C-alpha cells in the first residue's frame, strides 16, 4: 500500500527536520551564537561526496530508482553519526535536557524511517542490487576533543549538517511521493 | 568630504525556494554612497561572484534568479558601499536559502453561506496558493491558517486547515458580519502575511 507507506515516510521525514531544526537552534542560541562557528561550519558534511541534486531541475532528472536508492544512503549514513551524538551527549554530568532529548528522538525515528524507505524500494523496485555504497563519518575525535571552542565548532558543524540533510530528505521524499503516486500533479 | 557609512544586509527571503533576495541599507552616518557592489561566494567554492540583478528587487537589493539560486549551500555574501572618498563594507552574511522561506499570501479567498436540509449550516471558505509556488511537483508544500471574526470583537477565531485549500466552518453567529483571512507557510520557514479580507453575512434564518 503505497499511498499510506509514502504518507508515513513523510509525516516521519518532517518530523524529523522540524527536531533536527530546532537542535540546531537550540544549541545555536545557548553555546555558540558568540564567536565565528558559522564561518566555521564551512564545507565539511560527511554527506557532500553523494552526488544530490541541487534544485528541482535536477531532482526531476534523476532516475527514480537511484533518487530513491540515495534518500537510502543519507539515512544510512548518519546511523553512524547519530548513535555518537546521543551517546556523547547522554555521557555529560549536565546534559542539556531539550538538545538531548531532541536528539535520542531523531536518533529513534530515522530508524523508522530508513525500515519505511527499505520497504518503498522493494515495492517499487523489486531488483535493487543491495550493495551499500555510503559515505563514512569519521568526526568521533573532533566531538571527543578537550578543547571546548574545537569540541563546540564540531559539534556545530554536525548540527548544521543533520538540519541540512534532514531537510534534503524530506524534501526529495516530498519530491518522490508527488512524481510516483501523483505522476507530479499534488 | 566623508566616505560612506558601515552598510548591513539586512534581510533576505525566498518565496518560493527557487529565487530569492537580499536587501541592504546606508550607514548612518557618514558620507553619501554612489555606488553598492554586493560580492558573495558559495561554500566549497573560492570564485567570488557580484550580484547578477540589482533591479528585480527595488532599491538597494540583489535579486537571484533560478540560475544563480540553489539550497543546501551556504551563500558568502557582503556589500561594499563607494564614493569618491571612500569605501566601507557589511559585516559577512551567511545565507542558507532553505531557512529564508517566507510565501507570498494565498489567492482567491472565496466564502459562501451553505444550508442544507436537515443538516447543519456552515460558512464554506476556498482559497488557492500564491503563483509562485510549486507544490505539483512537491518541490514545496504549504500549511494554511483562517482567522475571522465580526469587527469589535477582542480576539479572531483561527482555523489550522492544513494542506486543504478548502474549510467547513459551523458556529457562526445568525446575521453577523465576519472578516475572514488565509495565509500560509512552508513546511519549513515563515508565514506569510494574511491576505487581504473577505467579508461576509451570515443570514438571519442561519
Ligand atoms: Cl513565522
Ligand atoms: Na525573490
Ligand atoms: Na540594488
Ligand atoms: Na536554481
Ligand atoms: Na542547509
Ligand atoms: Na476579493
Amino acid at each position: 500500500m503505497l499511498r499510506d507507506l509514502f504518507d508515513r515516510a513523510v509525516v516521519l521525514s518532517a518530523y524529523i527536520h522540524n527536531l533536527s531544526s530546532e537542535m540546531f537552534s537550540e544549541f545555536d542560541k545557548r553555546y555558540t551564537h558568540g564567536r565565528g562557528f558559522i564561518t566555521k561550519a564551512i564545507n565539511s558534511c560527511h554527506t557532500s561526496s553523494l552526488a544530490t541534486p541541487e534544485d528541482k531541475e535536477q531532482a526531476q532528472q534523476m532516475n527514480q530508482k537511484d533518487f530513491l536508492s540515495l534518500i537510502v544512503s543519507i539515512l544510512r549514513s548518519w546511523n553512524e553519526p547519530l548513535y555518537h551524538l546521543v551517546t556523547e551527549v547522554r555521557g555529560m554530568q549536565e546534559a542539556p535536557e531539550a538538545i538531548l532529548s531532541k536528539a535520542v528522538e531523531i536518533e529513534e525515528q530515522t530508524k523508522r524511517l530508513l525500515e519505511r524507505m527499505e520497504l518503498i524500494v522493494s515495492q517499487v523496485h523489486p531488483e535493487t542490487k543491495e550493495n551499500e555504497i555510503y559515505p563514512v563519518w569519521s568526526g568521533l575525535p573532533s566531538l571527543q576533543m578537550a578543547d571546548e571552542e574545537s569540541r563546540l565548532s564540531a559539534y556545530y558543524n554536525l548540527l548544521h549538517c543533520l538540519r541540512r540533510d534532514s531537510h534534503k530528505i524530506d524534501n526529495y521524499l516530498k519530491l518522490l511521493k508527488c512524481r510516483i503516486i501523483h505522476n507530479n500533479n499534488c | 568630504m566623508l566616505p560612506p557609512g558601515k552598510p548591513e544586509i539586512f534581510k533576505c527571503r525566498s518565496p518560493n525556494k527557487e529565487t530569492f533576495t537580499c536587501w541592504w541599507r546606508p550607514g548612518t552616518d557618514g558620507g553619501l554612497p554612489t555606488n553598492y557592489s554586493l560580492t558573495y561566494h558559495r561554500e566549497g567554492e573560492t570564485l567570488m561572484h557580484e550580484c547578477p540583478d540589482y533591479i528585480t528587487g527595488g532599491p538597494n537589493s540583489c535579486h537571484f534568479g533560478k540560475q544563480y539560486t540553489s539550497m543546501w549551500r551556504t551563500y558568502i555574501m557582503m556589500v561594499n558601499a563607494t564614493n569618491q572618498m571612500g569605501s566601507s563594507f557589511s559585516d559577512e552574511l551567511y545565507v542558507d536559502v532553505t531557512y529564508i522561506v517566507q510565501p507570498d499570501p494565498p489567492l482567491e479567498l472565496a466564502v459562501e453561506v451553505k444550508q442544507p436540509e436537515d443538516r447543519k449550516p456552515y460558512l464554506w471558505i476556498k482559497w488557492s496558493p500564491p503563483t509562485l509556488i510549486d507544490l505539483k511537483t512537491g518541490w514545496f508544500t504549504l500549511l494554511y491558517e483562517i482567522r475571522l471574526k465580526p469587527e469589535k470583537a477582542a480576539e479572531w477565531e483561527i482555523h489550522f486547515a492544513g494542506q486543504q485549500t478548502e474549510f467547513k466552518i459551523l458556529s457562526l453567529h445568525p446575521g453577523q458580519k465576519y472578516l475572514v483571512q488565509v495565509r500560509c507557510k512552508p513546511d519549513a520557514g515563515y508565514w506569510s502575511a494574511w491576505s487581504p479580507a473577505t467579508f461576509i453575512q451570515i443570514p438571519s434564518d442561519f
